[PDB]
């Protein structure tokens, strides 16, 4: 009663607090308060899974009803196994190539998403999407257009893009100004394709771990 | 009946390794298996304990060895205030 | 902090920390806004929290400027 | 073959039926305990990162098979960040909660105990006592 | 450059007493200051008590140094050394003797992007790291993270660390490192992969070296030396050099080191478990190291 | 920093507004909603770029440019005193309101007239706590167009409390 | 035990005494139950010795064994090894159970 009812406020309690954003309302009942604002709010520590407080036995999602079953790492693809074995609704293969698939094809080999240090996966996520968002950060690149959107834009070979123009007027973009394009101020002769358009860096080892070879351990 | 079991298991790791939180655990119990442990492996060592030697300066390395087995105790402290 | 407002839910409430009214009462209190005041309730203490919230030496010729700051001696080029 | 495994227990650790999860983490029992120290930590911190948020769950069976994929995860990383975890959720309010992570960090009190003294986020305004010796520099 | 105990100052020259250059406050994080380190002057590695390293870069006209990444746990760094630009060496006040480098996400901007723009100014960082801000604002206020790339224990308390070029004209550059309780010790880069792959076989059979004996003289007593005969004490190797924090890619020769006094009995009778090289080619590699490593 | 976009084809979809975008500026975000009752897009999208000089510039460039799927792409970027009056006159008229409070305080809104009880009523919104009062002390109990008309703070209970002067200060701030 | 809840252990400091196992039970990690690479000879403290019963099964507590335990790779590892003495004092409801069934 009194204990419940003695409790700080917790704005009281973010002014002890270097990063007093992670302090929550709950917090107030910790019943170390001071304490554990200084742990929660430590440099390194990963703040719980806030799954937590919930009933659902932190997965009731309706995520979850549209997962995919799974699907083979692209390397393990190639050993053709899946030709073989029919999983969706005998089968022998070479020694040599599925050693060599995992060890000298697939040395090098990583999953391409992983999970950073204090990545935590609440029940909402789902991974796949943000992998193809992270490929898709790498391979899209501005001044190129894929031929499927440019066929949805109804832009014929060639022409620029609708915005060239407002651009000749307006500028050209603040986050891009190194960005190239065809008429303005780079060559329109080399306008090819789905790029109208590139970025020129105007910025222009071994890591004493370097080991300037590699060899994979042979089966035979 | 398993968790009945990790009750006795509790008991007896407690009893053992001294120091266990179990569910509710004041940090005043906590903090000091805290500093007992941390000062156990810095006497511990021969390594640390050289270390704390040095960088305290004492007189002799066994000084710095005694005074954290003491340093372990709470009174420890009002005991120096009293010298 | 808003007009005394009644809410019927602790998630309409969690709610309130992001929105229209909410950060204009906290930006217009001179409280500015987002994600480290999410936990308000009363105008008082996010004012100390927002309080809680918000030497070079350039030598110059006399060799007595080595306390002298930066922008002084810059004032003293000027002068000079 | 670990990192051929992690992309087949992404889809099993995430799986809804507590048993695909039970199962997956006696996989990750003896997969990191014979690979740990291989340097494949940042798979092993993945898969921990999937593992993490099924401490919370009931049942004998799906507990104790959690518990000893942490331990075993806690030689592949090594306590620091397994720490890091246990450390944030270490307290709490929540009476569960903290019955939860005290039962984690009661097994790597049991395996580990000078492991974790670096570890511990302890500073002179977290506790009052401290240890004086810890900040000497030479 | 100087480290006070919360901030790294700069001092230049004055007369009649030197002047503040620049002054640059350090992360909250960072409580004190006990070494730090330079590369080729741009960039800085700055070691705590009781956090771990954090990288700065000096940018000119900003007139400070600016924290890229973090480290990803808490370590005591004594004494704190560069391999390179994107690597640093560190010890522990508990004798972990560990080597960062800073992630291929990371080089990136940096080698693609001025130092001026990471203060303020445009950088534009992938989704996830923003994320990662407003998500875990406490570890991540330095947007990177350290990967752990080598993790070793060595039960000294290391002093010194020092890179040299060639240890005796050779081609590899080592580390050589002495110890406070006394010890000078080296960590050979290994070129090519078959040298840590033959190193690797060759510390896994001498690690259960001792549990191999074991097995055989109880074969033997079940068709008629205790287990840590071989290691005289029953720490494994893994374990003993793993204890703080598990041993990444470093594999330690001080082990394979013993297969070299061992008699040829025990020898022939331990490389059997091996389909690779004889017993003689083994020794000719474990001598290789302090020949032609150094 | 946040754009609001609209006029989307639900054929559109989110890699497809990168790629579009990615062409103007960086996108920090994108949040490009998906109906779950229909299993479809509901046509309009949200793109958070690094900052609102990114942003304005892409709703200058991007606003009436790219046409997809033959239909244009829009794009958009994404408290005060109350007096209740009681017993009115029915010659009272809003605009009569408006002359009457002037005097003493810049209407942030027009009055609102409604009927309690045949009973004529309104709310009228100063942009002041202070001139607030200077309407209250002169207008209150006072005889306008030969009725009595009653000058005080409408509910909220009702507005003027000890806080309500210090964050209306600072709005006014 | 890893599988059976209600059977209880020992976990005392272990004496020189190698604990035995029945060649029912051969093979089996007294904790994990695990037939793969075993390392280390099992050791129990000299209050599970004495008399007769040290000739028992420190797994199925009822058997006389010929076997030495021995602990897994994995438990050596865990350090499960060094916890204690194993040994199971209760039968447990399962073997109780099954005999009360049959008889
Ligand atoms: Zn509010
Ligand atoms: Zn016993
Ligand atoms: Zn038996
Ligand atoms: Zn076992």
């Amino acid at each position: 009663k009194r204990r419940k009812t003695e409790k700080p406020s917790l704005s009281q309690l973010k002014s002890q607090v270097p990063y007093p954003q992670i302090i929550e309302w709950y917090d107030c009942d910790a019943r170390y308060p001071g304490l554990l604002a200084s742990i929660k709010c430590t440099k390194n520590v990963i703040p719980v899974p806030s799954h937590w407080q919930s009933k659902k036995e932190y997965l009731s999602g309706r995520s979850l009803l549209g997962k995919r079953p799974f699907e083979l790492p692209d390397i393990i693809k190639k050993t053709n196994i899946e030709q073989m074995r029919s999983t969706l609704p005998a089968l022998d293969l070479d020694y040599k190539k599925l050693h060599d698939v995992f060890f000298k094809i697939g040395a090098n080999w990583k999953p391409d998403h992983l999970l950073c240090f204090g990545d935590v996966y609440y029940e909402n996520r789902n991974l796949f999407e943000e992998t193809n968002w992270k490929r898709m950060v790498d391979h899209k690149r501005p001044g190129r257009i894929s031929q499927e959107l440019r066929a949805i834009m109804n832009l014929p070979e060639g022409q620029l893009p609708p915005w060239c123009m407002k651009m000749k007027d307006i500028g050209l973009p603040t986050g891009y100004p190194d960005l190239k394009i065809a008429g303005l101020n780079w060559d329109i002769t080399n306008l090819k394709g789905d790029v109208y358009g590139k970025i020129i860096p105007n910025h222009h080892r071994n890591y004493f771990g370097a080991l300037i070879s590699f060899e994979t351990p042979e089966f035979e | 009946a398993e968790k009945q079991r990790q009750l006795k298991l509790q008991k007896i790791y407690k009893q053992k390794y001294i120091g266990l939180g179990d569910e509710s655990t004041t940090r005043e119990q906590w903090q000091r298996n805290v500093r007992n442990d941390t000062l156990n492996t810095l006497q511990g060592h021969s390594a640390s304990l050289e270390y704390v030697s040095l960088s305290r300066g004492d007189l002799s390395i066994r000084d710095t060895r005694i005074h954290l087995l003491k340093s372990m105790s709470p009174g420890y402290k009002a005991y120096l205030r009293e010298e | 902090i808003c007009s005394n407002k009644v809410y019927n839910g602790r998630r309409t409430f969690e709610r309130h920390f992001n929105e229209e009214r909410h950060i204009y009462h906290l930006r217009c209190l001179g409280i500015e806004p987002s994600s480290v005041f999410k936990g308000i309730t009363k105008i008082k203490e996010a004012q100390e929290l927002w309080k809680n919230m918000q030497e070079l030496e350039l030598e110059e010729e006399d060799e007595e400027g080595n306390v002298m700051s930066k922008k002084v001696y810059d004032e003293l080029k000027k002068q000079g | 073959y670990i990192y051929f495994i992690t992309p087949l227990l992404e889809d099993a650790l995430t799986d809804r039926d507590l048993v695909h999860r039970q199962t997956a983490s006696n996989v990750i029992t003896h997969l990191a305990l014979n690979c740990s120290g291989t340097g494949h930590e940042d798979a092993f911190i993945h898969l921990m990162n999937l593992l993490i948020p099924n401490i919370f769950e009931t049942s004998p069976h799906a507990i104790m098979r959690i518990l000893e994929g942490l331990e075993a995860l806690s030689q592949a990383l090594g306590p620091g960040l397994f720490m890091n975890y246990i450390w944030a959720g270490l307290f709490h309010p929540a009476k569960n909660v903290r019955k939860a992570f005290w039962r984690v960090y009661n097994n790597m009190y049991v395996m580990y105990q000078d492991a974790m003294v670096p570890f511990y986020p302890v500073t002179p305004d977290n506790n009052e006592e401290y240890i004086e010796e810890l900040d000497l520099v030479l | 450059l100087t480290a006070m105990g919360s901030t790294i100052v700069l001092y230049g020259l004055g007369k009649k007493q030197l002047l503040r250059r620049s002054v640059t406050q350090t992360p909250v994080s960072i409580t004190k200051i006990v070494s730090m380190h330079q590369w080729n002057y741009e960039r800085l590695a700055v070691g705590d008590i009781h956090e771990s390293v954090t990288l700065f870069i000096w940018d000119p006209a900003g007139n400070v140094f600016i924290p890229y990444v973090d480290d990803s746990v808490k370590r005591h760094v004594t004494v704190l050394k560069f391999l390179d630009e994107a690597t640093v060496i560190g010890a522990d006040r508990y004798g972990n003797a560990w080597t960062l480098r800073s992630p291929p996400e990371c080089e990136k901007i940096m080698s693609n992007h001025d130092p001026s723009e990471l203060s303020n100014g445009a950088i534009k960082y992938p989704l996830d790291v923003i994320t990662l801000q407003q998500k875990l604002p406490n570890t991540y206020d330095c947007k990177f993270k350290f990967q752990l790339l080598n993790h070793f224990f060595v039960n000294d308390i290391i002093t010194d660390f020092h890179i040299l070029d060639s240890l005796s004209n050779s081609d590899r550059p080592g580390c050589i490192y002495m110890g406070l309780q006394g010890t000078v010790g080296c960590f050979i880069p290994l070129l090519s992969k078959g040298n840590v792959f033959m190193m690797g076989n060759i510390e896994n059979i001498m690690a259960e070296a001792d549990d191999t004996f074991y097995l055989d003289y109880e074969s033997r007593k079940k068709n008629n030396i205790c287990e840590g005969s071989c290691s005289i004490l029953g720490r494994d190797h893994q374990e003993y050099r793993s204890y703080y924090a598990p041993v990444r890619k470093v594999i330690d020769g001080d082990l394979c080191e013993n297969f070299l006094r061992l008699s040829l009995n025990e020898q022939e009778f331990l490389a059997k478990n091996l389909k690779s090289v004889q017993v003689e080619d083994i020794i000719q590699t474990i001598n290789e190291v302090r020949t032609n490593y150094m | 920093n946040t754009v609001y976009v609209g006029n989307i084809d639900p054929r559109i979809t989110k890699e497809q507004l990168y790629e579009l975008f990615i062409q103007i500026n960086p996108v920090l975000r994108i949040k490009y909603p998906k109906d779950k009752v229909l299993q479809a897009y509901q046509g309009y999208a949200f793109i958070e770029f690094y900052n609102q000089g990114d942003a304005q510039y892409a709703i200058k460039i991007m606003n009436n440019t790219v046409r997809l799927y033959d239909r244009l792409i829009k794009v958009r970027q994404v408290p005060i005193a109350k007096l209740f009056i009681k017993n009115l006159a029915d010659s009272i008229d809003s605009d009569q309101l408006v002359k009457i409070f002037n005097k003493f305080g810049k209407l942030i809104r027009e009055p609102e007239i409604f009927y309690l009880s045949k009973l004529k009523c309104a709310y009228v919104y100063f942009e002041d706590f202070e001139k607030a009062d200077l309407a209250i002390k002169s207008l209150n109990n006072q005889l306008v167009a030969n009725n009595r008309i009653t000058v005080d703070y409408a509910f909220k209970n009702g507005k003027g409390n000890a806080k309500y002067g210090d964050d209306v200060d600072r709005l006014l701030n | 035990s890893r599988h059976q809840f209600d059977l209880i252990m020992c976990l005392k400091q272990p004496g020189v005494q190698t604990g035995l196992l029945c060649e029912k039970c051969d093979g089996k990690c007294p904790i994990c139950d695990s037939y793969v690479r075993p390392k280390r000879k099992v050791r129990v403290c000299e209050n599970c010795s004495f008399g007769k019963q040290a000739k028992n099964c420190i797994i199925c507590n009822l058997n006389v064994g010929v076997n030495d335990a021995f602990y897994c790779w994995e438990c050596c590892r865990l350090g499960k090894d060094k916890d204690g003495c194993p040994r199971i004092l209760n039968l447990g409801s399962n073997r109780l159970d099954r005999h009360f069934e049959k008889k």
